[PDB]
C-alpha cells in the first residue's frame, strides 16, 4: 500500500501543474479556527501582546480529488504543506513575522479536502492599558486574505467561540471571553466584499 | 477535546 | 477558467526569459505609497525608531500584457512575487534588516500593471529627543532605488499624504503630521538625476 | 477606505 | 571498499521515490528519549521555561533493510537527516521555534532500524513560582505527533526515566525528578488512540 | 534592446563555467571602500560596538567582458550578486554575523569590472572606555580575504579617507577621525604577502 | 591557466560523487586546533559563556588526490566548503546554534589535504562564579563527532595549547590557561573508542 | 554510560 | 558628492 | 604568525 500511495501522490502532485489559486469563476472557501495556548507577553511600554495559538484551515479543491478504488482504498493522506498551495490567510496587525511552531504538514482526503494546523506564535498590537485590573482589557487582530476579495476567498468560521480547552492552566492571564467572529467590509467604489475574521480576547491578569 | 489535538482535528475533518 | 489562468501564467512567465530590468532605453515608472500602521519602538539611547507600515508600489510592464478575450476574459491574477522582477526600492538609513510581515504576492493585470504590497518593520535613524513633549519630534527616512538612477527608475507618488486610516487607535503616539515627498539629487559631476521618497513623520506620546 | 486595504488597492488599481 | 557503502544508499533513496510515512496498514514504532543537560533558562514574568537536551529518536523501516554479505559487510551507515523521512514528533506546548544544537545526521542499520538523536533547546510554558523554594516547582511538557494518531505511530519510550547521567554539574538548578511517560488518550468522538509522552521535571534553585 | 540585455545575460552566466576565483597565474584586485553612516551600539559590558555603513567593492574578471557593439552597444547591467563570483572579504574580528540591509546587486561593466556596494550592519570586538570623554576612544577592525593571499587577491584603498559625508546629523556619536588603510605583512617562513584593510575609527560622546 | 582549474574541479566534484563519510573499513583523522579570539560574554543568572574563536581542521581524502602534472601543475584550490563533504565535529556543550562569522571556503591539496577554518561565535554552559576572583574560574566544552566513533573518524590535535596570539588586546578578561586535550572513552559494552577535544579555559576579570 | 553518548548510542541500536 | 551613494557610485566608477 | 593567520595557515600546511 505504500507503492499505491507513491503512486497517488505521483499522479496528483507531478501530473498536472500547480493549483493557481481561485478566482471569481472557481471561488474557495476557507474556514478558520483558532485554539489558544497562552497569551505569552504583554508588553506596555510598545503595546504589543504576543499570543501562542494552534491555527486551523480547511479548504476544498476539484483538483486534490481522487477515487480510493483506483488506488489500494487510500482514503486521505499527509504531506508538506509545501507540496501544495495553501491561503494567504494573513493577521493584519502584527508587530514582528509570526513564529512556526511546530511542523507544517497538511492531510489532504480523497474529496479533495485539505486540512493544515500549524502552531503559531504571533506578536500584535494592542494597549494592554487595564490588564492589572478586575474589568482586564480586549485585544483584537483581524486575519483576512492578503490578495483576495470575498468574491474569490470566502472566509468563515466554524463556530465563533476560540477553543480554550488547551489554555495552559498556570497562565499568567485569565481569559474572560475569547471569540473568531466572520465580518465583512464593503467599499461604494467595488462590486466585490472584503472579508476579514476578527479575533478578540479578552483577558486579565489571575488574582 | 479532540478539535483542539491538532493530529486528531485532522482525522476528523467533519466534526473539527 | 482555471485552464485558462494556467495557459496565461504559461505563455507568461515559461515562455519567456524574465524581464531582465530597465534600462535607460527602456525606463520604468514606480508609484510608491505608504499606509502608516503604528510606531512600535522608540529607543533614545541608540537612537532607533521602528515602524510599521504597508508599502505600496506600482509599476507597470509591457511584457506582461495579454488580451483578456484570448484567456476566458481574464483580466487580472495574483502570483508569488518571486515569480516576477520587483523593484530594488529602498530604505536609506535602516539599521536593520527589514522585515516582511504579510505574504509577498503580486495582482497582475492585463495591461502590464503590477502592483505589490508588503507589510513591513522598519528600523532606522531617529533621535526621538523631544517625543515627550507637546512640539513632538521629526523623523525622516528615504526610500529609493539601490542600483538604478532617475533615468532608469522614476519614482513617483500618487500623494504627498502618508495613509494614516489604519494608524493604531491606542497608539502610544499621536501623529502630528505625515508626508512622503518626491526628491530630486543632482550631483555636479553627472548628468543623471536620482530620485528618492521622503517618509517624515513628525509624532509625539499621547497626552 | 479602499486604497487602505491592499487586497483591495491590488483589486482596483485604476483607483488605488 | 567505499564502493559496498557507495551501492548501498545508492539502492536505498534514489530508485524508489521517498517513503511516504505510516499508514493504518504500515503503522510505525517510534521510541522516544530525552537526556537533559541543563535547565537554562526560567522567566518569571511569562511563564517560561528553557530546556537544553538530546532527543533519542528510533524507529524501524522495512523499506531500509539489506543483506550485510551483499554490500561487504557493512552493517550500517550515517546519512543527512533530509535524506530519509524522519517522524513529527513535537512538543505540544512550545512558545518559540526549537533550536537544533547538533547535526542532523540519522544512523540507519541493516535490520532497517534508524536512529536519530537532535541535541535542541526548548522554550515551553511554564510557571516556575516555588523554584527558590526547598519543593521546588513542576514543569511538564508533551510530546507527540503533530498528524499521526496512534494507529499510525506508535510512541513508546524504553525508560520512564530521563537520562540525568550528563546534567551540567554546575547548574543553577537541582533536579529532583526527571520522568518520561507514555500516555495514551481517546476522545469520545473518535476510536483511534493519541499518544504521548510527557516529559514531567521537578527542580529547585541549588544552594 | 530588451532582446540584446537577455542575450547578453545568458552569454555571461548560462554558457561559460563560473569563475574558479584567482590564481597566483590569474590574480585580482579588488578595491574597498567604506561609508559610515552611525554608530549604532556601544556595549561597555561585552566590549561589542556596532556599525552601519555601505561597503563598496570593485573588482574585474576578464571572464565579464564583451564587445558593446555585439550587444546593441549596452555597455554595463545590474544583476543579482547572486549571479556572481564575490570575494571573501571578511572582517576578521566581528562577533556577530554581518547584518545585510539593503539589496545585493552587482553593477557589471563591459569591461569585466563589477561594483558591489552593500549597505550592513556589524558587530565587532571594542572597549570603548574613554568614549564619554573629550579625548574619545579608538576602535578597529581590519578587512580581508579569509583564504586567498596577496598573490592572488591584492587589497587597496581609493582613498585612506572613510566617507563621513553621509554620517547621522544627529548620531550620540562625534567622529573624530576615521581612516581605511591598506596594511601589508609579510611573515618570516612565506614570501607571499597578507593584505587587509584597518578600519580605524575614533570617536565620542557628543555633547 | 583558469582554464585548467575549472577542469580539475570538474573531474574532483561534478564526474565523481561526493565523498559519502568515512566508514571502519575507510577511516578518517581530523585534527583540530583552536584560536580563541575573545571571550565575549559572561552570564552568571543563566551560566551561559560566549566565545568567539577561529576553529582550523584539516583531514585528508584520497579521493581528492591528483597528479598537478596533469593540471597545469596546480597543487592546490580553494573552493566552497559547500562542494566537498565536512566532517560533524560539534560542541556537546552549547546551549545555541553555532554562529558562522567568516566565509565557508576550504583549501585543496594535490595530496587530497584539505583544510577548513571557520570563525564561530559559540554559547555554552559554564558557572562563571569566581570569574572575579583572583583565582578566577574554569570553563570546558568538548568537541567530536556527533555520529562517528573513533574508529571511522579519529581526532587529534598539532599542540595541547589553545593559540592565543590573537587574542583581543582589550578584552574585559584575562585568559590564564587555554588547552586543546584529546580524550578517549571506552564504554563496557562496545569495543570502539570514542574521542574528544576538551576545549578548557580559566579566566578571570582583567586587573 | 554507552546510552547517554549520542555517537555510542547510535552505533549500538540493539543496546540503546 | 555622487560617491557616497551607492546607485550614483555604480554609474560613475572611473570616478568613484 | 602564519599559523594564527587563517589565509597563511591554508597556505603553509606542511607548517601550520
Amino acid at each position: 500500500s505504500q507503492a499505491n500511495l507513491m503512486r497517488l501522490k505521483s499522479d496528483l502532485f507531478n501530473r498536472s501543474p500547480m493549483y493557481p489559486g481561485p478566482t471569481k469563476d472557481d471561488p474557495l472557501t476557507v474556514t478558520l479556527g483558532f485554539t489558544l495556548q497562552d497569551i505569552v507577553k504583554v508588553d506596555s511600554s510598545t503595546n504589543e501582546v504576543d499570543l501562542v495559538y494552534y491555527e486551523q484551515q480547511r479548504w476544498k479543491l476539484n483538483s486534490l480529488m481522487w477515487d480510493p478504488n483506483e488506488y489500494g482504498n487510500i482514503t486521505d493522506f499527509r504531506t508538506s504543506a509545501a507540496d501544495i498551495w495553501t491561503p494567504d490567510i494573513t493577521a493584519y496587525s502584527s508587530t514582528r513575522p509570526v513564529q512556526v511552531l511546530s511542523p507544517q504538514i497538511a492531510v489532504v482526503t480523497h474529496d479533495g479536502s485539505v486540512m493544515f494546523i500549524p502552531a503559531q506564535r504571533l506578536s500584535f498590537m494592542c494597549d494592554p492599558t487595564g490588564v492589572d485590573s478586575e474589568e482586564g482589557v480586549t485585544c483584537a487582530v483581524k486575519f483576512g486574505s492578503w490578495v483576495y476579495s470575498g468574491f474569490e476567498i470566502d472566509l468563515k468560521t466554524d463556530t465563533d467561540q476560540v477553543d480554550l480547552s488547551s489554555y495552559y492552566a498556570s497562565s499568567k492571564y485569565e481569559i474572560l471571553s475569547a471569540t473568531q467572529t466572520r465580518q465583512v467590509q464593503h467599499y461604494s467604489c467595488c462590486p466585490e466584499p472584503y472579508i476579514d475574521v476578527n479575533l478578540v480576547v479578552k483577558f486579565r491578569e489571575r488574582r | 477535546g479532540c478539535c483542539s489535538h491538532p493530529a486528531c482535528a485532522g482525522n476528523n475533518q467533519h466534526i473539527c
